[PDB]
C-alpha cells in the first residue's frame, strides 16, 4: 500500500538470485 | 525501521534451487552432462513451428 | 519575423485558405498520378508479358492501375497480352487524362479559394473570429468516407456495377481481372483470401455510415473535450498522422508478406516464397505427378511454363536489392529471353548431384554441389586453393532438360564451372544484357520500394505525431497565453 | 566531371567558411 | 431470383435525402 | 556511371540554396 | 468519486512519481529488465541457436544473452498460451519465448516512459522537450529490435540481448550488409559522435567562464532546473570561441536547441538506415567501382580490400551464426588471402 | 523576435435540452438513417 | 477590402543562411558519391 | 469449431483481462482508502 | 492569508501584482513580481510552485519562473490565469484577504 | 464577409462551435467500443501471424 513494495519486488528476487548464483560457482 | 524477518533463508532458497538440480527442469536448462545424447555429434535445433514442442521433448528422451 | 519551418502556419487561423492549400496538394498528388501513368506508358514493353511483367519494368503506378480493374490501352494490348480489345475510355491513358484534368480544376478551385478566402460560413455569427466545427465536420467526413467504402466495395469489387479486382492463382499462372464474391465467415479475416476485402469494405461501409451518422446527432462530452483540446486544430493533425502512420505500416507490412490485394503478377515475389523454396515444390510436384504417368524427364519438365520457373528465380526476389542500385531489374540482369532448362549434374560414375541454392542474405555465395544426403562431393574452389574436389577431379558434367537446351550435355569444365555459378541462383535463364547496357548486379522490385519508401514514412510519421500532439496539449506553455482566455483582455492594477 | 563535382562542393565549403568566419553577422 | 437489391435503392436512396434535409 | 546522377547532385545543391538565398535577399529588403 | 480520486492520488507527491503512465511503464519495465534476469541467469540458447548463453551453463557477464528464437518460428509473437509452447513454460523458455518476452515488454515500457516524460512536462507546467529527445532511442528500438526482423527471415536475426551477442550484431551488420559504407549510418556517427564532442566543449567552457571563481565567490541560490545556468558568462565564452575557432553561440537557447538537436537526428538517420536494411535494402556496392575492379585486376582501393574483408566475415561465421541452414563450407571454397 | 501562430479555439459551453425544431431534426436524422441501413443489408445480401 | 490580414513576414538572418549552406553541401558531399556510383 | 489455438486465445484473453482489472481494481480501492 | 513558494515556509516580501480581466468577466490572471523576495536569497531547498494559502482553501500557481542578473536571482515573476469566475472570485477573495493584511494599494484604473 | 449561396445553404453544419455534452457523456461507450476494438485488432493480427488457427482458414496462398 506504501513504498514498500520496492523491497518486496526487487529486493526479494535479488537475494535469491545472489543465492542462485552463490550456488552456481561450486558446479563440476 | 529495522526488518530481519527473512533475509538468509532465501539465500537457502536460491541455494538449493540450484545445487538440488531444480533450475534445470523449471527453466529446461541441459544438465552439463546432458548437452548431446550418447552416440551422436548434432545439435537439436527445432526446424518446425507447431511441432517444436514436440520436437523437443522427443529430442528429451535420448538422454 | 517567422522562421523558415514556420511559414506554412498562417493557415491555421483561416479555414478558407487551409481549404486553399489542402486543394492544391491535392491538385499535386492527382497532376504526380497522371504524370507517372504517362511516363509509364511511355517506357512501356507489352510484348512479352510471360518473362517481361510490369514488376520487372520498375513500373510502380501500372499495378495499382492494373489491380482495381485497368486492363488494357488506346493504342491496343493488354496487361494479359491479347494485342487486340476495346476497352472503352478506361484505359491507362485514359484515366491518367482524367487525373490530369482533376489537377487542373483542383488547381482553379484553389485559386478562387484562396483569393475569396472571408466567407459567413468560416466565422461564428456571434465574435469575429473564424471557428471551425471540428466534433461535427468529423461526423460529416465520416458519413461521406463510410457511404464511399460501402458504394466501392458493394458496387466496384462485387462487379455488381464494375470490374473486380485482380485474383489470381496461388502460382501467379492465370489472373485476370474477375468480380469475388463476399466472404461472410471466418475465412474473410485470412488476408489471401479476396471475398474479405469485399465483405470488408459493406460492413466497414456500414459502421463508417452508422457512425458518422453518430457524430452529426451527438456532440462530445466536456471531459474529453477539454482533455483532448478539441476546438484546436492541432490535436485533429495530431490523431490524423496516427491513423496515417498506423495505416502505412500495416501497408508495407502487407506488400512485404503478400495478400490477396498484392499479388505477385502485378508486384513480383516475395521473399518468403524464395525462403521457403515455394515454387520449386511445386515445380517438383509437377515433374513428378508428370513422371508418375508415364514420361521421361524430357517430357516431364518441357510441360513447365516459363513463367513458374521465372518465379523460382533469385533476381526477381525483392531481398536481391540495393539502396543506390537504380531503376527497373532489367537494368539489373537484363531483359529474360527464355528458359534454358533443369540443369542435372552428374559426378562421372552416375550419381546426381545438387547445387546449393544462395540464400538472400549473401551477396557472393560459393558454388557447392552435394549428394541426396548433403555430402559435398564437387565445388569451385575460391581463386587458387588446393583443389581437391574440383569440376575436373571429380568429372562434373550438366545436362539440360526442357526448355531452350534439350537434352544438350555439356562436358568442358569451363562451361559447367559457369553453369553451377548460375545454378546457385535458382533456374537459370536467358539475359539480353544488351539494348538496356545491363550490369550484372540485382536489382529490387516494386515490392522492395513500396515497403521501403512507407516503413520510412511511417517511422518519419511518428515524429510528427509526437512533435504535434506534443504542441497540441502544451499550447499555454509553447505560447505564453492560455487558450480558455478571451484575448480581448483589459487590465486592472493592484 | 566526377572528380571536380567533389572539388566543387569542398571549394564552395571552403568558400562558405571564409564568408562565416569573417563576414559574420553582428549583434 | 428476388427483387432484393432492385427495390434496395428505394430504401437506400430516400434515406439519404431524409438526411440531407434534417441537416 | 550515372550521367543523370550529376544532375542530382547539381538539384541537391541549387534548389535549397536558391530558397535559401531567396530568403535571406528577400528579408534584407524589409526583414 | 470515480474518476478524481484515482487522478488526484496518481499526480500526488511522492518518493516516485507514479502517473497515469506508470501502470502502463512499471509493469512492463519491471518485466522486461526481470526477464532479462532470469534469462541470462537461466535459460539456455541450445535449442535455438545451439549455444550456452547463461550463468548457469557457467558464463561471465560478457557471455549470458537472452537469445533470439529459432528461425523456424517465423515472426511468431511466441506468447506463452499461444500454438508454440501450449502453456508450458519450459518449452517456453526453450523455444526463445523470453526475447519475444523481453522485446515487447521493452517497447511497451519505452511507450511508457515517454508518456511519463509528457505528463510531469505537464505537471512541472514545462516544454516536453525530453520527450521529443526520447524519440530516438524509441527510433532505435523499433528499427533495430522489431522492423529489422520484421523485415529479414524471422527473429533470429535481431540483436539477441547480451554483450557479446551485441558484438556478432555489430560484425554480422559489417559482413552481411557493410554497413559502415551506408550514409544513413554515417550520419548516424557524426550525430552521435558531435554530441560527445559537445558535451566535453561545452561542459569545459561552463566549468571555465564561471562569473564567481573562488575570491569573492558569493554563494548565490541555486535551482536545479536551471541545471546552474546562470553560473557563467556568455560574452567570455564567446570572445574565446571566436578567435579560436572563428565561430561560436551568442545564445543560451540555440546553443542548446542545438545540443538537443545533434545526436537526435543523429540516431533518426540511423534508424531510417537500419529500416532500409531490413528489406536488405543495403548500400554495398559502387557499381563504376565493380566494373573498374573487373576491368583490370590490379585495381585495388580500400573499399574493394573492405569487401574481401566482408566475404571473409560472411563465409567463416555463416556455419555456426546460422546453424539452421546447415552449411557445409569445405576448406577449399573458404575465402583465404593466401588465394 | 521570431513570431508564431496558433489557434483560437471557440468557448465551451454546454448542449441545451433541445427544442421541436432540432428533436424534429433529430429524429428526421434517426428515422432516416436506420431505414437506410436497412436498405443497406438489403443490398448486402443481394451482392452476396 | 481587407487583404486577409495574416500575411506575417519570413526572416531569415545570415547565420541561418550560412547553417543551411553548411547542411545543404556537405549532405551534397555526403550523397554525390552515392548518386555517381 | 474450437480449436487449440482459438481456446489458448481465450486463455490468453481472459488472462489479461483480469491482469488489467485487477490492477485498476487494487488501485481503485488503495485510491479510495487514502482519500485525504 | 499568505504566500508560500515552499509549504511550510512563508513569503515575507509583498509582491507588485498587476490584475487583468476579461471583457466578459469570465477569464483573466495576475502577474506577479516580487522584488528581492528572501526565496533568492538562501534555502538551498526546491520551490515546487506558488502556493496561495487562505481560509478556504489554496490557490496553486505553477507558472513561477525567476529572473537572474550575472548569476543572482534578483525577480520572481510569476503569473496565474483564471479561466472561469468560480475561480475569479476566489482569488479576489483571496486579494482582499491578502490586501487586507500586507497593505496593498488596489489602484484600479 | 460575403454571404454566398453555398454559406446559407451549408452553416447550420457550423453552427455549433464549441458545444459540448456536460459530464463524462457517452465515455463508456466509447471505452468499450475501444475495447471491442482492440480484440479484433488482436484477433486479426493473431490470425496473420498464426498464432491463433482456425478451421478452413489456411493462411497462406494456398
Ligand atoms: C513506434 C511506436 C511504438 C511501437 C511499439 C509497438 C510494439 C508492438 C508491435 C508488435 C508487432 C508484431 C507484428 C508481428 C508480425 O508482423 O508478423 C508477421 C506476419 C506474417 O508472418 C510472416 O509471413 C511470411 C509470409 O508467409 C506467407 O507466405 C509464404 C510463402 O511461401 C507461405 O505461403 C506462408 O504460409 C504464408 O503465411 C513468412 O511466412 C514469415 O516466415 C512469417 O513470419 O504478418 C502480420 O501478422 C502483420 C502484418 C501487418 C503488420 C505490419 C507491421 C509492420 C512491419
Ligand atoms: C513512395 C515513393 C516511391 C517509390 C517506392 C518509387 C519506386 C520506384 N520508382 Mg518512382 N517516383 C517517385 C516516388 C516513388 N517511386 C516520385 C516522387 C517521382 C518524381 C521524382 C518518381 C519518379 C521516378 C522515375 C523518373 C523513375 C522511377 C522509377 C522507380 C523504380 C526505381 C526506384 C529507384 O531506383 O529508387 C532509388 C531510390 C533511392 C536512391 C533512395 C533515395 C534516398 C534519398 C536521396 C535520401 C535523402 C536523404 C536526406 C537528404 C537526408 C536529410 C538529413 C537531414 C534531415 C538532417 C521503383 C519501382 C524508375 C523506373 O524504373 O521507372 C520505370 C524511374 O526511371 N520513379
Ligand atoms: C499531414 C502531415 C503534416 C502536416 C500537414 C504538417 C504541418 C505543419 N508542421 Mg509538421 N511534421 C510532420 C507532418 C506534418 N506537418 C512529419 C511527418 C514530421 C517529421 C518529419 C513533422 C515535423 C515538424 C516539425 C519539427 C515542425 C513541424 C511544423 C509544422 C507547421 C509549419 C510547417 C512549415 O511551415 O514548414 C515549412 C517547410 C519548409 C519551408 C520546407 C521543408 C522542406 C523539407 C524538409 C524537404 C522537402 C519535402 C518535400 C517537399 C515534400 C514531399 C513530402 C512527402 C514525401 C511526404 C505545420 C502546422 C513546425 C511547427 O510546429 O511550427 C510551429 C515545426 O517546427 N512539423
Ligand atoms: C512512444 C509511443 C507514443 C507516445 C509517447 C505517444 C504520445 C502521445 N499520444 Mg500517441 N500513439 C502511439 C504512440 C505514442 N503516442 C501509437 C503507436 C498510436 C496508434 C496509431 C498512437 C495514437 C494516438 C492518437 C490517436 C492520439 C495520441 C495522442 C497522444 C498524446 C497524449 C497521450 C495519449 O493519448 O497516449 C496514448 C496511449 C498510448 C500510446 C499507450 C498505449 C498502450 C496500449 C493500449 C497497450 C496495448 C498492449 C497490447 C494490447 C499488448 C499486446 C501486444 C501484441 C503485440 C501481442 C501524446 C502526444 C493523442 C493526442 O495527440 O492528443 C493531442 C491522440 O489523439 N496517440
Ligand atoms: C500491465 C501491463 C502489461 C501489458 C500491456 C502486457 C502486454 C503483454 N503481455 Mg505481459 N504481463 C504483465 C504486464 C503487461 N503485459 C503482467 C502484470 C503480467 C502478470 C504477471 C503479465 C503476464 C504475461 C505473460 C506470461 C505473457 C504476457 C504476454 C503479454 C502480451 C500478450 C497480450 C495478450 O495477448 O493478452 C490479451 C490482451 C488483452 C486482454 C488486452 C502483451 C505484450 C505474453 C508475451 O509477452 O509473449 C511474448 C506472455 O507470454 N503477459
Ligand atoms: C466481416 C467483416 C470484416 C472482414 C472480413 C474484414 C477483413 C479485413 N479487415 Mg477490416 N474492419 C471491419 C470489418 C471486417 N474486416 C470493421 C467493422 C472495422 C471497423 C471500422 C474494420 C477495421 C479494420 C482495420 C483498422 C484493419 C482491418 C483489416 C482487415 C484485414 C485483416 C487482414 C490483414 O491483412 O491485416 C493486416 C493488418 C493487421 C494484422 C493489423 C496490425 C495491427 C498493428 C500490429 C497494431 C500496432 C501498429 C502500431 C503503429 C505499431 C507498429 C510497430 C511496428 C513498426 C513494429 C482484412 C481485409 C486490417 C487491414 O487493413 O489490413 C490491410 C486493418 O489494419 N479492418
Ligand atoms: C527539386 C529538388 C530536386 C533535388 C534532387 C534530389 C534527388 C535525391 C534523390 C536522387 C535519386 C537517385 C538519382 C540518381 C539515380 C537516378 O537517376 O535514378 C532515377 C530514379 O529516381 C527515382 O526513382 C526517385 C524516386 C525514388 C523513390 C524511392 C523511395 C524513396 C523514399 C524516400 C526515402 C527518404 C529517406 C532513374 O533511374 C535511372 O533511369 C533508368 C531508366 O528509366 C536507368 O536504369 C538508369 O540507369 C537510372 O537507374
Ligand atoms: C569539409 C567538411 C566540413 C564539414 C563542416 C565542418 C564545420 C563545422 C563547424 C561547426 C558547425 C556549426 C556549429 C555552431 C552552430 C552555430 O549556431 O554557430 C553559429 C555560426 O554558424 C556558422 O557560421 C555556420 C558556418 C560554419 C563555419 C565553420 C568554420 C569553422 C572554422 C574553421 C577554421 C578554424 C580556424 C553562430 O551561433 C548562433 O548563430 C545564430 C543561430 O540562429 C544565433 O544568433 C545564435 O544565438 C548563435 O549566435
Ligand atoms: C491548368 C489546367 C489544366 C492543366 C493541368 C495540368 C497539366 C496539371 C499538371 C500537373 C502536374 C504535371 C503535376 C506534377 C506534379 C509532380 C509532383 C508533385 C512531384 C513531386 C515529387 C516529389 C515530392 C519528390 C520528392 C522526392 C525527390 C526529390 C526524389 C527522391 C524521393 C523524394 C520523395 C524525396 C488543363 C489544361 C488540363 C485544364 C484545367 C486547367
Ligand atoms: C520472465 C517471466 C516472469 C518474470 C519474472 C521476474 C520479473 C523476475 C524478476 C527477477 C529479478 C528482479 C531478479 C533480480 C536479480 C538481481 C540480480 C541478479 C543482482 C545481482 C547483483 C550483483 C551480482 C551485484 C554485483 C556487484 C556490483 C554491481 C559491483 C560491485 C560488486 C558486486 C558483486 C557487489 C513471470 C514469472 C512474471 C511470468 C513469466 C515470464
Ligand atoms: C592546392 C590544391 C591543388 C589541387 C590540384 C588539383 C585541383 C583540381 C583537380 C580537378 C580535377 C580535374 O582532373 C581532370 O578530370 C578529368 C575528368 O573530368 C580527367 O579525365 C579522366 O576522366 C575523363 C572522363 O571525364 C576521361 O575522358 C579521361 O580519359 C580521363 O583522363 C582528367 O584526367 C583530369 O586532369
Ligand atoms: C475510464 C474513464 C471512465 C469514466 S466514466 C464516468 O465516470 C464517472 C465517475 O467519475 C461516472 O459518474 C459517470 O457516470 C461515468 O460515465
Ligand atoms: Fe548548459
Amino acid at each position: 500500500t506504501v513504498r514498500w513494495v520496492a523491497v518486496h519486488t526487487l529486493a526479494v528476487p535479488t537475494i535469491f538470485f545472489l543465492g542462485a548464483i552463490a550456488a552456481m560457482q561450486f558446479i563440476q | 525501521v529495522i526488518h530481519s524477518i527473512t533475509i538468509p533463508a532465501l539465500f537457502i532458497a536460491g541455494w538449493l534451487f540450484v545445487s538440488t538440480g531444480l533450475a534445470y527442469d523449471v527453466f529446461g536448462t541441459p544438465r552439463p552432462d546432458s548437452y548431446y545424447a550418447q552416440e551422436q555429434r548434432s545439435i537439436p535445433l527445432v526446424t518446425d513451428r507447431f511441432e517444436a514442442k514436440q520436437q523437443v521433448e522427443t529430442f528429451l528422451e535420448q538422454l | 519575423g517567422l522562421p523558415w519551418y514556420r511559414v506554412h502556419t498562417v493557415l491555421i487561423n483561416d479555414p478558407g485558405r487551409l481549404i486553399a492549400a489542402h486543394l492544391m496538394h491535392t491538385a499535386l498528388v492527382a497532376g504526380w498520378a497522371g504524370s507517372m501513368a504517362l511516363y509509364e506508358l511511355a517506357t512501356f514493353d507489352p510484348s512479352d508479358p510471360v518473362l517481361n511483367p510490369m514488376w520487372r519494368q520498375g513500373m510502380f503506378v501500372l499495378p495499382f492501375m492494373a489491380r482495381l480493374g485497368v486492363t488494357g490501352s488506346w493504342s491496343g494490348w493488354s496487361i494479359t497480352g491479347e494485342t487486340g480489345i476495346d476497352p472503352g475510355f478506361w484505359s491507362f491513358e485514359g484515366v491518367a487524362l482524367a487525373h490530369i484534368v482533376l489537377s487542373g480544376l483542383l488547381f482553379l478551385a484553389a485559386c478562387w479559394h484562396w483569393v475569396y478566402w472571408d466567407l459567413e460560413l468560416f466565422r461564428d455569427p456571434r465574435t469575429g473570429e473564424p471557428a471551425l466545427d471540428l466534433p461535427k465536420m468529423f461526423g460529416i467526413h465520416l458519413f461521406l468516407a463510410g457511404l464511399l467504402c460501402f458504394g466501392f466495395g458493394a458496387f466496384h469489387l462485387t462487379g455488381l456495377f464494375g470490374p473486380g479486382m485482380w485474383v489470381s492463382d496461388p502460382y501467379g499462372l492465370t489472373g485476370s481481372v474477375q468480380p469475388v464474391a463476399p466472404e461472410w465467415g471466418p475465412d474473410g479475416f485470412n488476408p489471401y483470401n479476396p471475398g474479405g476485402v469485399v465483405a470488408h469494405h459493406i460492413a466497414a461501409g456500414i459502421v463508417g455510415i452508422i457512425a458518422g451518422l453518430f457524430h452529426i446527432l451527438v456532440r462530445p462530452p466536456q471531459r474529453l473535450y477539454k482533455a483532448l483540446r478539441m476546438g484546436n486544430i492541432e490535436t485533429v493533425l495530431s490523431s490524423s498522422i496516427a491513423a496515417v502512420f498506423f495505416a502505412a505500416f500495416v501497408v508495407a507490412g502487407t506488400m512485404w508478406y503478400g495478400s490477396a490485394t498484392t499479388p505477385i503478377e502485378l508486384f513480383g515475389p516475395t521473399r518468403y516464397q524464395w525462403d521457403s523454396s515455394y515454387f520449386q515444390q511445386e515445380i517438383n510436384r509437377r515433374v513428378q505427378a508428370s513422371l508418375a504417368s508415364g514420361a521421361t524427364l524430357e517430357e516431364a519438365w518441357s510441360a513447365i511454363p516459363e513463367k513458374l520457373a521465372f518465379y523460382d528465380y533469385i533476381g526477381n526476389n525483392p531481398a536481391k536489392g540495393g539502396l543506390f542500385r537504380t531503376g527497373p531489374m532489367n537494368k539489373g540482369d537484363g531483359i529474360a529471353q527464355a528458359w534454358k532448362g533443369h540443369a542435372v549434374f552428374r559426378n562421372k560414375e552416375g550419381e546426381e548431384l545438387f547445387v546449393r541454392r544462395m540464400p538472400a542474405f549473401f551477396e557472393s555465395f560459393p558454388v557447392i554441389l552435394t549428394d541426396k544426403n548433403g555430402v559435398v562431393k564437387a565445388d569451385i574452389p575460391f581463386r587458387r586453393a588446393e583443389s581437391k574436389y574440383s569440376f575436373e577431379q571429380q568429372g562434373v558434367t550438366v545436362s539440360f532438360y526442357g526448355g531452350e537446351l534439350n537434352g544438350q550435355t555439356f562436358t568442358d569444365p569451363p562451361t559447367v564451372k559457369s553453369y553451377a555459378r548460375k545454378a546457385i541462383f535458382g533456374e537459370i535463364f536467358e539475359f539480353d544484357t544488351e539494348t538496356l547496357n545491363s550490369d550484372g548486379i540485382f536489382r529490387t522490385s516494386p515490392r522492395g520500394w513500396f515497403t521501403f519508401a512507407h516503413a520510412v514514412f511511417a517511422l518519419l510519421f511518428f515524429f510528427g505525431h509526437i512533435w504535434h500532439g506534443a504542441r497540441t496539449l502544451f499550447r499555454d506553455v509553447f505560447s505564453g497565453i492560455d487558450p480558455e482566455l478571451s484575448p480581448e483582455q483589459v487590465e486592472w492594477g493592484f | 566531371m566526377e572528380t571536380i563535382t567533389y572539388v566543387f562542393i569542398f571549394a564552395c565549403i571552403i568558400a562558405l567558411f571564409f564568408f562565416a568566419i569573417f563576414f559574420r553577422e553582428p549583434p | 431470383a428476388a427483387a432484393a437489391a432492385a427495390a434496395a435503392a428505394a430504401a437506400a436512396a430516400a434515406a439519404a435525402a431524409a438526411a440531407a434535409a434534417a441537416a | 556511371v550515372n550521367q543523370l546522377g550529376f544532375i542530382a547532385t547539381a538539384l541537391f545543391v541549387l534548389v535549397p540554396s536558391v530558397f535559401l538565398i531567396i530568403l535571406y535577399v528577400q528579408t534584407e529588403s524589409q526583414q | 468519486g470515480w474518476f478524481d480520486i484515482l487522478d488526484d492520488w496518481l499526480k500526488r507527491d511522492r518518493f516516485v512519481f507514479v502517473g497515469w503512465s506508470g501502470i502502463l511503464l512499471f509493469p512492463c519495465a519491471y518485466l522486461a529488465l526481470g526477464g532479462w534476469l532470469t534469462g541470462t541467469t537461466f535459460v539456455t540458447s541450445w535449442y535455438t541457436h545451439g549455444l550456452a548463453s547463461s550463468y548457469l551453463e557457467g558464463c561471465n557477464f560478457l557471455t549470458v544473452a537472452v537469445s533470439t528464437p529459432a528461425n523456424s518460428m517465423g515472426h511468431s509473437l511466441l506468447l506463452l498460451w499461444g500454438p508454440e509452447a501450449q502453456g508450458d513454460f519450459t518449452r517456453w523458455c526453450q523455444l526463445g519465448g523470453l526475447w519475444t518476452f523481453i522485446a515487447l515488454h521493452g517497447a511497451f515500457g519505452l511507450i511508457g516512459f515517454m508518456l511519463r516524460q509528457f505528463e510531469i512536462a505537464r505537471l512541472v507546467g514545462v516544454r516536453p522537450y525530453n520527450a521529443i529527445a526520447f524519440s530516438a532511442p524509441i527510433a532505435v528500438f523499433v528499427s533495430v529490435f522489431l522492423i529489422y526482423p520484421l523485415g529479414q527471415s524471422s527473429w533470429f536475426f535481431a540483436p539477441s540481448f547480451g554483450v557479446a551477442a551485441i558484438f556478432r550484431f555489430l560484425l554480422f551488420f559489417q559482413g552481411f550488409h557493410n554497413w559502415t559504407l551506408n550514409p544513413f549510418h554515417m550520419m548516424g556517427v557524426a550525430g552521435v559522435l558531435g554530441g560527445a564532442l559537445l558535451c566535453a566543449i561545452h561542459g569545459a567552457t561552463v566549468e571555465n567562464t564561471l562569473f564567481q571563481d573562488g575570491e569573492g565567490a558569493s554563494t548565490f541560490r541555486a535551482f536545479n532546473p536551471t541545471q546552474a545556468e546562470e553560473t557563467y558568462s556568455m560574452v567570455t565564452a564567446n570572445r574565446f570561441w571566436s578567435q579560436i575557432f572563428g565561430i561560436a553561440f551568442s545564445n543560451k537557447r540555440w546553443l542548446h536547441f542545438f545540443m538537443l538537436f545533434v545526436p537526435v537526428t543523429g540516431l533518426w538517420m540511423s534508424a531510417i538506415g537500419v529500416v532500409g536494411l531490413a528489406l536488405n535494402l543495403r548500400s554495398y556496392d559502387f557499381i563504376s567501382q565493380e566494373i573498374r575492379a573487373a576491368e583490370d585486376p590490379e585495381f585495388e582501393t580500400f573499399y574493394t580490400k573492405n569487401l574481401l574483408l566482408n566475404e571473409g566475415i560472411r563465409a567463416w561465421m555463416a556455419p555456426q551464426d546460422q546453424p539452421h541452414e546447415n552449411f557445409v563450407f569445405p576448406e577449399e571454397v573458404l575465402p583465404r588471402g593466401n588465394a | 523576435g521570431r513570431l508564431n501562430n496558433f489557434a483560437i479555439e471557440p468557448k465551451v459551453y454546454q448542449a441545451q435540452p433541445w427544442t421541436p425544431q432540432q428533436k424534429v431534426r433529430a429524429a428526421l436524422l434517426v428515422g432516416g438513417g436506420l431505414l437506410l441501413v436497412a436498405g443497406l443489408v438489403a443490398i448486402a445480401v443481394g451482392v452476396s | 477590402m481587407e487583404p486577409n490580414p495574416n500575411r506575417q513576414p519570413v526572416e531569415l538572418n545570415r547565420t541561418s543562411l550560412y547553417l543551411g549552406l553548411l547542411l545543404i553541401l556537405v549532405l551534397a558531399l555526403l550523397f554525390s558519391s552515392y548518386f555517381f556510383n | 469449431t474450437i480449436t487449440p489455438s482459438l481456446k489458448g486465445f481465450f486463455i490468453g484473453l481472459l488472462s489479461g483481462a483480469v491482469v488489467l482489472g485487477l490492477t485498476f481494481a487494487v488501485l481503485i480501492a488503495i485510491s479510495q482508502i487514502d482519500k485525504v | 492569508a499568505e504566500i508560500q513558494f515552499i509549504r511550510g515556509i512563508n513569503e515575507e516580501v509583498v509582491p507588485d501584482v498587476r490584475l487583468t480581466r476579461a471583457r466578459d468577466g469570465s477569464s483573466g490572471q495576475a502577474m506577479f513580481y516580487f522584488d528581492n523576495p528572501k526565496i533568492v536569497q538562501e534555502g538551498n531547498l526546491e520551490v515546487t510552485g506558488m502556493y496561495m494559502v487562505d481560509e478556504e482553501g489554496e490557490i496553486v500557481t505553477r507558472d513561477v519562473n525567476a529572473k537572474f542578473i550575472n548569476g543572482q536571482p534578483v525577480a520572481i515573476e510569476a503569473t496565474y490565469t483564471m479561466r472561469s469566475p468560480q475561480e475569479w472570485d476566489r482569488f479576489i477573495r483571496f486579494m482582499d484577504r491578502y490586501a487586507a493584511s500586507h497593505g496593498l494599494g488596489f489602484q484600479k484604473s | 464577409a460575403r454571404r454566398t449561396w453555398l454559406g446559407d445553404i451549408l452553416r447550420p453544419l457550423n453552427s455549433e462551435y464549441g458545444k459540448v455534452a456536460p459530464g463524462w457523456g457517452t465515455t463508456p461507450l466509447m471505452a468499450v467500443f475501444m475495447g471491442l476494438f482492440l480484440v479484433f485488432l488482436l484477433i486479426i493480427l493473431e490470425i496473420y501471424n498464426s498464432t491463433l488457427i482456425l478451421d478452413g482458414v489456411n493462411v497462406s496462398w494456398k
